[PDB]
């Protein structure tokens, strides 16, 4: 049997970090962030929010192999804007949007009568 | 059949010619019949070609038969591969078969 | 034959093969369990003293690890049962048998292994699960599919063979086979189907998808190409993105039927500096065809660059097709009413024509064709008329098929299917023949106990007027089954006959080799050819070219 | 608050129908993905068998038991067995259930999920109770017995997510649609004579105006106003699936921010 | 199990073609059920 | 030694063959793996095969290929003088 | 940078062919009787009908001030000014052929990511068109 | 006129034109003497056999007779100046590539061509009025005194 | 052998509707389509789970127990 | 495999949130390549899927008997009456991004059967293990930790590749390897070697100083000894007698 | 559901596969090839049951 | 009662059989979807087939719509059906076989065949009804 344990999809293993930022030598002011134990759920959401930023230049993500739960995020920004700061802003925007969504759903649900 | 022969102008133009296809082979006798072009008569059985024209003629006929079979299905194989097999089959002065009574009767070591 | 010419060997593994679109052409996925069992003896050197020592600490129960340590005296220590004495101190000149790691060169084979490309060297890639994994593009040289096929793996055990395997048997070096001086690998199946759709003029891509597709090409310089359409909305064409995967400096020009510089049907091909100008990329360009992109790239930039092309095209095309999708259903085999009416009358007219010849033959007024009997001549006329009816009906159905027809799309791209498949699936299965002849009278003067004696109508002798969509009648079903049984019997017998022929040919020419004097000689030294191929060139470096002097008229020659 | 807007159409104990507006496609898709694969839930994980005279194998019964839905309203108060400091399991990270069935009657006797009895200290929580969602009061038909057949076993329930195993999935099929009129041209309709006549109209078409029948293609439009229908297996209320689905997605993004902050310090 | 209990065998010097599906087989042996190997045509099913 | 063709009358190709390159690289890689003196400066390399490739590129492999002929005669070609173009 | 070619054409006809988003249009210059244009246009974004008059312009670069894979394409930013602001349909492509049709007639072939164009005219009106990349700007 | 040959001269010309960015309008600096001598001397460097005796030299000339015909036809004085419009720098580049390409295409000594030929002919056989296909291949590989359908073609 | 607990495609609990399905067919004389819709199985993935199920446990129960307490 | 000659092995497994989904949330339990349909012309595979879809929706059992009046158009009419596309196509959404697939997927139930062939019963590897008593080569059989045959055809391919050293490695180091002593007078393996005492002798030649050792496969040693029993004497000599 | 029709030999279920043979007591006339002095032959395998 | 008659191959030679009584027996618009059927217009039939589908065997009777499949495919399925896991017998618990495979949840096919009624396929099915999608999703 060679089936990997299912908890390896989300549980961080020994000697492994959630994020791994390295500089992209091909283009200036570009970095590559490797997310461990994550999948398209966050890659698509994070990438889409980044593309809404005017100062962000290039935003793309890819899962090299479905076997391993890890995806790479490439962020390039305008000169003087840190790609890490761009990731900070995008994540904050997602959280704020999600927080409003949770409040809106609860208020609407309270008005319903059938359930 | 249609054969491309140079035109008097200099270009290649196809014109029809009358050809006789026969069942059964008598190469030596048919070649002498008047009215035919003896320099173009061809025989399906390269055995008759070998014993009437020569080993080199049989080699060319043998390659032609092998080429037709491979090209009959549409597959294409480089010329050198066919030539090497034909040359091996005619390197001893005759048509040696690829069975145990042909190449396996040579002097190439008992172990081989 | 069973113990000297061929024998069972160690350091080998077998398991089912599966397709991995995310694996490189020269990479092979190896199950973790197989990697642990297989080992490679590595000589301890100052360069690898640290790495090898760590593996011994890991032991044989944790990949990467080791299983044995061999001293300079020949003594071999099994790491199991050896931990009782604590750690072992390695020394230069020792050998550590450690689990095969990534990038290790191994030999990958599939039987019957009828040609050399059936045995090629891959780079190990340890992966989870119980199956092997290899690129789709390499299936064709192996003649392998993923319906349950098992393939062998062999691990070299010395540096001499380790370097030999990677420098002579590596997959990138086998792209251009010498059998037919044309590439043996190409884009196929899903990837081939997607590339045809992607390169259509109507295929445009927005910014969000373009960035992801660009990033999927590993060797991307990081420069976003200018969109073909700048206003009123930035759009990228499929040709533009596919051009990123093509290495710069590649030129390819092809002219199809009616093709011109302003290709109206978008046929042909024109690539300048790696940029696709016009033409739909299909089997004629990215397939294993002479003079195609693969043939040009490998001969111009090198085998390694060509190998990268396979992955880049596959990755970009696979990603695009994942988010576009392609399917096929029953609706793709259905032709509109007007087409079916035309198909029905085409068969009816052919049946009437077959009747017309039959009546005159019964009247004895039919004169046999020269060199043929009355019945054989009559059969030839009927067979030709019915075959043309199927072809004419098939053309009517095929022409009616729209560009959105999934079955038609695959045929146009060359991925799968053909004209005959569409005709039988939609228009008419056609005549069934056994031993190259119509259905014979197994009974007394009839084919089945349902017709009358001495019946020569197309239905009686096995003409399937229906299609697979419409179904076959019980009489047609049996006759169609009879034709199939002929193929199954032929396939089984032909496989045995061809295998013996292949063995005989190899044994007859096994001792022939090209020597340093360019002569071709056997073991005895007897000269077969004074120069190989009568020219002295290698088939892998031969291309079809036109001699401009032989052809043309005299006036054109002077001009 | 002026962000993703919601409007509930049909609300039920098992199904909630709502429209997600003023939101991005990426956000909407992640919500359904999280709602399917990342909401913690209580389910039977380990089964101890001491007597199995049934016609079914021990693994057959164990697999069925894990699929039995258990109440998970107070799952957040439970702790992951991996993150708990105990040898095998305790009351802080597990719920123990016992099943004892015997064939005392001549007719076949059915073993239902209602026969499961909790023998752990719930500590005032509201988890571990099998979900009964029928009229007769029985649950899932686990096994059948005849005279002389006994089934004695002990079950241990732990919290987990459907990513590890589908038995922890608290949500059944989730409907998800947008642009029912195909105004964004995200689909090329396969057709034979007329695509409009050959493709049935979506029920959601009533909530959007039809195309103006001649207006130019709108190339500046982006997908929004998603129609979703979330179904629940009964382990947790359907509303909580959406509420907890948003919370889990919020936590995942927050984890990235926390990790990014951590590397800045170190 | 049902197919095996209804199988038939034909031992293959003979001058004929027993492997082919003859017309007389209609309604007596299945025209499709046969081994794909060397037993093709020789082994028939009622 | 009548089977040693003099260097002035060698008629074989001056280009290294694929088999010659493969064996030379493998032959020297094995020697490197067995602690042989490396004659090329290493900018960081642990694989013996990669080291041999570096030596071949800079022509620092002290080996001569004895090309045999069908009659038994041979010609000695140094790796340094053999052209590596393939 | 600067306009290499500028003229007004009348669309003679439009042929959709097998494409649902791209149409090939044949047009002739209004001022010159020896100039005609064949062009492929993404009608889904810029519909074109018969008898329509189109102002076709070809330029080396879109930036206003003269400045004669070059650079990574970037999304337009607020306040960005370029030649594209004055037109409706803009395409970027590469010339790949120059053909001599007659004594003074020259034809230039362009490809905008697979969309082909052919601009034929007098040798003295298309002399500025070179074998390089150019922007095709069209205004209704 | 279309036959397999080692070196693709057409691709080499295309690479030279694009690599050096031939103007295609300004006259080239090539001279008629240079072109004629350039092609003539290139034919001498196309070496397959390197013997220094008459017999080997004769074989060397014959081994490249067909290739030289292609070489001369493509690299003609008018074609180079008119059809290709090659420059002196481009012309020298083209000649060097042909020499390098030709030398790389030569057969490598030690190649097991016999096995290669047998496998190249065998593999197509597995995929397979007069006998054809595998049965005809059996009749050819085995020298059968009596073949199924002997025939005579008379012109 | 016995009714599956959950629907394979979507995971909906269908193992508590087997007895109800049989009761509707027998006592209420309802056709299979109406019974499935009455039980609330709208998606055809759930319908086939109960419609195509074969109850082999009853056949096994005919055999006497191997070990009797 | 299905009931139409279509068989395949699982390529990869995806969870529900990754598989494509319809507007109703139904996700496929299995996905097969469209390319298998055209060439093989298994129309019944598509008809069964269309028939099964209607049968599941209507709660009936489809009639798939070969020769009947049932037609695709008749099945299509029933399917459309249930609110689905007549030909079975459905609009699906990409699971990774949630966007609609530009193409519509033939979606419906189908009968599938699991075959006896499982990878766990076929995967096996061997680095070293038991040897046959007779030939002293790797035993045959996965269950007995046997090896994998490197047959004659495999030998030919390596010969074509030119990997002479690799061919020797497979046939000697990866298989039976045996060292024997031969006499310089007679090429027979009849030398009694006392390795502990460093003594060699070929009785019948009365020599103890002209001994050589050769590495040959144990099968080769067995062959020559078998030939010796047949009165044939193979003599192995380490130097050429006749000129090349 | 077991259909029987088989034997139990040493605990192993064995099924007798029906054997196909040419019917006896029937006259059959066959043609012979050219290399033989006989053109036609009528053969009957007389059998008593 | 003289309503059915046993007929062998030898006796098949001297009789005329009608495939179906629906159209062949009666003395003698059309739906375009229906297949083309030949009446044979014979008024001397001596027998009639019980049903044409009975020509198939046990294995081939499980194939749905075998007349809509290419003949080689039908042969292949007959071989694979014997290799499918299912419920060979209901007393496998008391039997001691060398090897046995039993499916957890066998399901009867949604689309079945009438001939399968007498093979007890519904009572002992070998397979499951899986929702299959024909798409090029990920290339795996
Ligand atoms: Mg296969
Ligand atoms: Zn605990
Ligand atoms: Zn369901
Ligand atoms: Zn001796």
């Amino acid at each position: 049997m060679n089936a990997p344990d299912r908890f390896e999809l989300f549980l961080l293993g020994e000697g492994e970090s959630k994020l791994k930022i390295d500089p992209d030598t091909k283009a200036p002011n570009a970095v590559v962030i490797t997310f461990e134990k994550e999948d398209h759920t966050l890659g698509n959401l994070i990438r889409a929010e980044l593309l809404n930023d005017r100062k962000v230049l290039f935003a793309a993500y890819k899962v090299e192999h479905p076997f391993f739960a890890r995806f790479k995020l490439r962020i390039q920004t305008t000169e003087g804007y840190d790609p890490k700061d761009a990731l900070k802003n995008a994540c904050n925007s997602i959280i704020n949007k999600l927080g409003a969504l949770k409040t809106n759903f609860e208020t609407e649900w309270n008005l319903q009568t059938l359930a | 059949y249609d054969r491309k022969v140079p035109s008097p102008t200099g270009e290649y133009v196809k014109e029809p010619e009358w050809v006789l296809e026969t069942d059964g082979v008598n190469l030596s006798e048919v070649m002498t019949v008047p009215g035919i072009d003896p320099t173009r008569i061809y025989t399906n059985s390269f055995i008759d070609i070998m014993e009437v024209l020569g080993i080199e003629a049989g080699r060319a006929a043998l390659y032609k038969e092998v080429y037709n079979v491979i090209a009959s299905d549409g597959s294409y194989v480089n010329y050198r591969h066919m030539a090497l097999l034909v040359d091996v089959m005619t390197t001893q002065g005759g048509l040696t078969s690829v069975t145990r009574h042909g190449f396996n009767r040579s002097n190439t070591g008992a172990l081989m | 034959r069973g113990n000297l010419m061929g024998k069972r060997v160690d350091f080998s593994a077998r398991t089912v093969i599966s397709g991995d679109p995310n694996l490189e052409l020269d990479q092979v996925g190896v199950p973790k369990s197989i990697a642990k069992t297989l080992t490679y003896p590595e000589v301890v050197t100052p360069y690898n003293i640290d790495r090898l020592t760590q593996l011994v600490r890991n032991g044989p129960n944790e990949h990467p690890g080791a299983k044995y340590v061999i001293r300079d005296s020949g003594d071999r220590i099994d790491l199991r049962y050896s931990k009782r004495a604590g750690d072992i101190q390695l020394q230069y000149g020792w050998k550590v048998e450690r689990h095969i790691m990534d990038n290790d060169p191994v030999l990958f084979n599939r039987q019957p292994s009828l040609h050399k490309m059936s045995m090629m060297a891959h780079r190990v890639k340890v992966i989870p699960y119980s199956t092997f994994r290899l690129n789709l593009s390499v299936t064709s040289p192996y003649n392998a599919d993923f319906d349950g096929d098992e393939m062998n793996l062999h691990v070299p055990q010395s540096e001499e063979t380790r370097a030999e395997l990677s420098q002579l048997c590596a997959v990138p070096l086998q792209i251009v086979s010498p059998q037919s001086n044309k590439p043996c690998m190409g884009i196929v199946q899903d990837t081939l189907c997607g590339i045809r759709k992607l390169t259509l003029r109507d295929t445009f891509i927005e910014l969000d998808q373009v960035l992801n597709m660009l990033y999927w090409v590993p060797d991307w310089d990081g420069v976003i190409p200018t969109p073909a359409i700048i206003k009123p909305k930035p759009l990228w064409s499929g040709k533009q993105i596919l051009s990123v995967a093509i290495p710069n400096g590649i030129h390819l020009q092809r002219f199809d039927e009616g093709t011109t510089l302003l290709s109206p049907k978008d046929n042909g091909m024109l690539i300048i500096d790696g940029q696709i100008i016009f033409g739909v990329v299909e089997k004629k360009t990215v397939g294993s065809s002479n003079g195609g992109l693969i043939h040009v790239v490998t001969r111009e930039k090198g085998p390694q660059v060509c190998a990268k092309l396979f992955g880049n095209i596959q990755k970009v095309v696979n990603f695009w097709l994942l988010h576009n999708g392609f399917s096929t259903g029953i609706g793709d085999t259905i032709a509109d009413g007007p087409t079916m009416r035309e198909i029905t009358e085409t068969i009816a007219e052919a049946k009437k024509k077959v009747l017309d010849v039959t009546k005159e033959a019964q009247a004895n007024l039919l004169t046999a064709k020269h060199g043929m009997t009355l019945r054989e001549s009559f059969e030839d006329n009927v067979v030709r008329f019915l075959n043309e009816a199927r072809d004419k009906a098939g053309r009517l159905a095929e022409v009616n098929l729209k560009d959105l027809n999934n079955v038609k799309q695959m045929v146009m791209a060359g991925s799968k299917g053909s004209f005959i498949n569409i005709a039988q699936m939609s228009a008419c299965v056609g005549q069934q023949s056994v031993e190259g002849k119509r259905i014979a009278f197994g009974f007394v003067d009839r084919t089945l106990p349902h017709f009358s004696k001495d019946d020569y109508s197309p239905e009686s002798k096995g003409f399937v007027e229906n299609s697979y969509l419409r179904g076959l009648t019980p009489q047609e079903f049996f006759f169609h089954a009879m034709g199939g049984r002929e193929g199954l019997i032929d396939t089984a017998v032909k496989t045995a006959e061809t295998g013996y022929i292949q063995r005989r040919l190899v044994k007859a020419l096994e001792d022939i080799m090209v020597h340093y004097d360019n002569t071709t000689r056997n073991s005895l030294g007897n000269v077969i050819q004074f120069i190989y191929g009568e020219d002295g060139m290698d088939a892998a470096h031969i291309e079809k070219q036109s001699l401009d002097t032989i052809g043309g008229s005299d006036a054109a020659f002077e001009k | 608050s002026e962000g993703p807007q919601v409007k509930i159409r049909e609300a039920s104990k098992d199904n909630v129908d709502f429209i997600l507006s003023n939101v991005d496609l990426a956000m909407a898709n992640s919500l359904r993905r999280v709602m399917i694969a990342e909401i913690p839930t209580l389910a039977i994980d380990s089964v101890e068998v001491e007597t199995n005279t049934t016609v079914l194998a021990d693994e057959f019964i164990a697999h069925r038991l894990g699929l039995i839905p258990l109440q998970s309203m107070d799952i957040e108060q439970l702790e992951y067995s991996r993150d708990c400091f105990c040898e095998d399991h305790c009351d802080k990270c597990s719920v123990v259930l016992t099943l004892q069935a015997f064939g005392e009657s001549e007719s076949t006797t059915n073993v239902y999920s209602k026969d499961l009895v909790i023998v752990s200290n719930l500590m005032g929580r509201n988890i571990g109770h099998p979900i009964i969602q029928d009229k007769e009061g029985n649950g899932v038909l686990i096994c059948k017995l005849r005279k002389g057949q006994e089934l004695k076993l002990t079950c241990v329930a732990k919290k987990g997510i459907a990513k590890e195993h589908a038995k922890w999935g608290p949500a059944a099929a989730i409907e998800f649609e947008y642009d029912p009129w195909n105004k964004l041209k995200h689909t090329d309709y396969w057709y034979e004579q007329d695509s409009a006549k050959e493709w049935p109209q979506s029920k959601n078409c009533e909530y959007e105006d039809p195309p103006n029948e001649g207006d130019p293609f709108d190339y500046k439009a982006q997908a929004d106003t998603f129609y979703m229908n979330v179904e629940s297996v009964g382990s947790i209320p359907v509303d909580q699936v959406v509420v907890r689905g948003i919370d889990t997605l919020q936590k995942k993004v927050a984890s990235i921010l926390l990790a990014l902050t951590q590397m800045d310090q170190d | 199990t049902l197919s095996h209990l209804r199988r038939t065998n034909t031992p293959i010097g003979k001058l004929a073609k027993p492997r082919q599906l003859h017309n007389t087989h209609w309604g007596l042996v299945c025209p499709a059920e046969t081994p794909e190997g060397q037993a093709c045509g020789l082994v028939k099913n009622l | 030694k009548e089977k040693a063709i003099p260097k002035d009358q060698r008629a074989t190709t001056p280009y290294m063959t694929k088999y010659e390159r493969a064996r030379i690289l493998g032959t020297r890689a094995l020697q490197i793996s067995m602690n042989a003196p490396v004659f090329v400066d290493l900018e960081g390399e642990t694989d013996p095969l990669r080291i041999a490739m570096k030596e071949l590129a800079e022509k620092k492999i002290p080996l001569v290929i004895r090309r045999y002929l069908p009659d038994g005669s041979f010609e000695d070609w140094s790796v340094e003088e053999l052209i590596v173009d393939l | 940078s600067n306009t290499l070619f500028d003229d007004i054409f009348q669309v003679s006809e439009v042929d959709p062919g097998r494409y649902n988003k791209v149409c090939r249009i044949e047009a002739a210059s209004t001022t010159q009787d020896q100039c005609k244009l064949t062009l492929d246009i993404n009608v889904e974004l810029f519909p074109v009908a018969a008898q329509d008059s189109l102002t076709v312009t070809i330029a080396s670069s879109l930036n206003l001030e003269d400045t004669p894979a070059t650079r990574s394409w970037r999304p337009p930013q607020a306040g960005d000014r370029s030649l594209a602001d004055d037109y409706d349909y803009v395409m970027y492509g590469t010339a790949y052929k120059f053909e001599e049709v007659s004594k003074d007639l020259i034809a230039v072939y362009y490809s905008f990511g697979g969309l082909l164009m052919r601009l034929e005219g007098n040798y003295r009106n298309l002399n500025n068109l070179k074998q390089e990349n150019a922007y095709l700007l069209i205004r209704r | 006129a279309n036959w397999p040959l080692p070196v693709n001269i057409r691709r080499i010309i295309q690479n030279a034109q694009q690599t050096f960015h031939i103007d295609h309008t300004k006259p080239s600096d090539l001279t008629i003497k240079d072109i004629v001598l350039g092609v003539k001397d290139l034919q001498e460097n196309l070496l397959v056999l390197r013997g220094k005796n008459e017999i080997i030299q004769n074989a060397q000339r014959d081994a490249v007779t067909l290739f030289c015909c292609l070489l001369r036809s493509r690299l003609a004085t008018r074609r180079v100046l008119q059809e290709y419009r090659l420059t002196k720098q481009a012309f020298d580049w083209v000649l060097s590539n042909i020499e390098a390409q030709f030398l790389r295409s030569v057969v490598h000594p030690g190649e097991m061509v016999g096995v290669l030929a047998a496998q190249s002919i065998g593999e197509p056989a597995t995929q397979m009025k007069v006998t054809s296909g595998v049965p005809r291949l059996k009749e050819i590989l085995n020298v059968a005194k009596n073949m199924k359908t002997p025939s005579l073609t008379v012109y | 052998m016995i009714v599956p607990v959950r629907c394979f495609s979507c995971g909906k609990v269908v193992g508590d509707k087997w007895e109800s399905y049989l009761n509707l067919l027998q006592e209420d004389e309802l056709d299979e389509g109406t019974a499935l819709s009455r039980l609330g199985l709208k998606r055809y993935c759930c319908r086939r789970m109960i419609l195509t199920h074969v109850d082999l446990i009853e056949k096994f129960l005919r055999y006497n127990p191997l070990e009797k307490r | 495999a299905s009931r139409h000659g279509q068989k395949g092995t699982i390529g990869i497994t995806y969870r529900r949130e990754d598989m494509p989904f319809t507007a109703e949330g139904i996700v496929p339990d299995l996905i097969i390549n469209p390319h298998a349909i055209p060439s093989r012309m298994t129309v019944a595979h598509l008809i069964e899927c269309l028939l099964s879809k209607v049968a599941a929706l209507s709660g009936n059992e489809g009639d798939a008997s070969p020769f009947t009046d049932i037609t695709v158009e008749g099945i299509s009419k029933l399917l459309r009456e249930h609110g689905y596309q007549s030909r079975g196509f459905e609009v699906m959404y990409n699971g990774h991004t949630g966007k609609k697939l530009m193409a519509q997927i033939f979606f419906g139930p189908t009968y599938y059967q699991r075959l006896r062939h499982m990878v766990d019963d076929k995967i096996h590897a061997r680095a070293r293990g038991p040897m046959q008593v007779l030939t002293r080569q790797p035993v045959e059989g996965r269950s007995r930790d046997g090896g994998l045959r490197f047959g004659e055809m495999e030998r030919d391919c390596m010969i074509a590749h030119g990997a002479a050293s690799f061919l020797k490695e497979r046939l000697m180091e990866a298989s039976d390897a045996f060292r024997v002593h031969i006499c310089g007078i007679c090429g027979l393996m009849t030398v009694i070697a006392k390795l502990n005492h460093n003594q060699f002798e070929c009785k019948g030649c009365d020599n103890k100083i002209d001994i050589y050792q050769i590495h040959i496969p144990y099968a080769a040693k067995l062959l020559f000894q078998e030939l010796m029993a047949m009165n044939i004497t193979p003599r192995l000599y380490t130097d050429r007698s006749r000129d090349f | 559901f077991d259909m029987g029709g088989y034997f139990i030999i040493n605990g192993s279920e064995k099924v007798l596969i029906a054997q196909e043979r040419s019917a006896g007591n029937i006259v059959q006339v066959f043609k012979k090839a050219a290399p033989s002095p006989i053109s036609h032959v009528a053969e009957i395998r007389s059998a008593l049951e | 009662e003289g309503l059915v008659e046993y007929i062998d191959a030898e006796e098949e030679e001297s009789i005329l059989i009608a495939m179906q009584p629906e159209d062949l027996e009666p003395a003698e618009d059309v739906d375009p979807a229906k297949r083309i059927r030949v009446s044979h217009h014979a008024t001397t039939f001596t027998h009639c087939e019980i049903h044409p589908s009975m020509i198939l065997g046990v294995a081939a009777s499980i194939i749905p719509f075998p007349d809509h499949n290419q003949s080689p495919r039908n042969t292949y399925q007959s071989a694979m059906g014997k290799q499918a896991m299912g419920v060979f017998l209901t007393n496998y618990n008391v039997r001691m076989d060398t090897m046995a495979n039993i499916l957890y949840y066998p399901q009867k096919p949604l689309g079945t065949t009438r001939a399968m009624e007498y093979l007890k396929f519904r009572e002992l099915p070998a397979g499951q009804n899986a929702i299959v999608a024909i798409a090029c999703y990920s290339g795996y």
